[PDB]
């Protein structure tokens, strides 16, 4: 552990360009199985009604 | 990452209200330097010996192999936390033991790492290895959207898994006419993933690691090289050096189970 | 052999630190002589006999076969330690029982051999044969990098293995309508190795040997030969000689399990 | 007696529940040291067994 006294090291010099990769890692899932399973339809009013027997 | 869903009912004809977005997170790691030195006297290179023509090349090859093994051990041999380099103190690597904290498990009276790499937490009491740990880890990985497909662990845990696992079974039957006896378990399956189990000689004991190989990288600041030192007498000196760092893409894609004992 | 990995963190730009290297290990073995003698009277070689024309060759063939059997027994029949020869003490070579001390196992109150070949240790109390013995031996062989593929043992141990081995299985099933009964276990396989089991007629009892054939040599100092002795009457004498030794390349490539019994 | 209880190396001896045929006979015995075919002799002496070439 000498790091000779007057040696120019990464500590002394300035202006080091920072490295930052251009990739952003996102693996968050987004799926709607219940939306895909059930059917689709069109409503034409605020209240939608039907009957059962 | 994304945000958790909410009610989101909203009122008809309302003036639009601004909702805050989501921001990214920064992670970083430091660099580490590894080296190996050798010194051989001049007379030892001239005497006749069995199996070697030149001692220097023999020792240099052995030292290079040991240096590669040292790099592997620094990668996965033992827990390690990042330390900023200084003119009196060495710079240190942050390995996998300082990043994975979400989908893993820890023993009793154990503390998980912070997650930035500055610490590795505290170890807990050892516990017997059960399939419930693997199932919970796989489910946790599935919840966070990970795609891990590899499992690595020590030789003892691999032996214990092969000897008595009996996943979702109670009998284990063998035909009497079969002349072959095998004790081999390589593939683990569940509702949430598929994994292959492999053994590592240098892996840390009492640890299991489920991971995706594509989510880790080893970056070389200075590729491995070598040079000879100054001649100050009747001997020859050689040195080999390398400078590297390790990047973990995303912690959510893997799991690390700690403090697990094998075969009681 | 190589050395275990370590921290190896190092400091930027420091003066090179010299650490010691690794050195080899020397092993040696002695030579031993085996002989056979035969004397036949002149009358016995002249009378008519059923099944033979000449008595001398008829006895000589059996003597040569017995000499080969004696060589095999000296190799594997019983434990042996090397003894230096002098004018009054016969020279004795060391067999496999005085070299393997790493991956094997011994009974309670048992002592392992030193390793050089000067002693064979003390045998322990007999114990039953179980699967974990073979599993641990295979794991130990795999850890040290050895590549063994053969298993040899006595007839009684082979009988015991083929009867109640049931590795990893809790029960053995047989079809009730089947008219064929088979008791044959040949191949043992695990994630660390794969071996074929064979029985040896002259093998020492209560011993099992996992080994690789390529790492064992028989060195002939004098190849087997025969010659005529002096004639002192109406009789003919012949003598047969051989001088040999055994070399084991590396004891870390195999295992020797001792003190195992078929029946309690 | 041999066909009644042999169970060579076996521990269970299983039979399908839906099988309408029950067979109880052992003819070939195989071990690490030899293979034998078993046959009964009317005129053989009682309480004796002979393994031979």
């Amino acid at each position: 552990m000498a790091t000779p006294t007057n040696a120019v090291s990464t500590v002394e010099i300035n202006g080091k360009r920072e490295d930052l990769i251009d990739i952003i890692y996102n693996i968050a899932p987004y799926d709607t199985p219940f939306m895909t399973a059930i059917g689709k339809g069109v409503a034409t009013a605020i209240t939608h009604e039907w009957q059962t027997d | 990452e994304l945000r958790q869903p909410g009610k989101n009912t909203r009122v008809e004809g309302e003036d639009a209200t601004i909702k805050a977005g989501s921001f990214t997170t920064m992670l970083n790691n430091f660099c580490q330097i590894s080296d190996e030195t050798l010194q051989v006297t001049g007379t030892a290179d001239k005497v006749k010996k069995a199996g070697r023509k030149n001692e220097l090349a023999y020792q240099l090859a052995k030292k290079s192999k040991e240096l590669k093994l040292d790099m592997e051990y620094a990668m996965v041999g033992a827990p390690q936390a990042k330390i900023q380099r200084n003119t009196t103190t060495p710079g240190q690597m942050a390995n996998i033991f300082a990043y994975y904290k979400t989908n893993g498990s820890v023993g009793a009276n154990g503390t998980l790492p912070t997650g930035d790499g500055s610490d590795t937490g505290t170890a807990g009491d050892l516990r017997l290895l059960t399939e419930d740990m693997l199932l919970n880890a796989s489910e946790a990985i599935w919840r966070n959207g990970g795609q891990a497909n590899s499992i690595q662990t020590s030789s003892s845990i691999k032996k214990a898994i092969s000897k008595n696992m009996k996943g979702r079974a109670t009998e284990i039957t063998l035909d009497a006419s079969d002349n072959r006896i095998a004790q081999t378990v390589d593939v683990y399956e569940s509702d949430f993933g598929k994994y292959t189990i492999r053994a590592n000689r240098w892996f840390h004991e009492n640890t299991m690691f489920i991971f995706d190989p594509k989510m880790h990288a080893l970056c070389y600041l200075r590729p491995f090289f070598q040079h000879e030192l100054a001649k100050t007498g009747d001997s020859e000196k050689r040195q080999l050096l390398v400078e590297y760092t390790l990047r973990v893409n995303n912690e959510k894609s893997g799991a690390l189970i700690r403090d697990v004992v094998a075969q009681v």
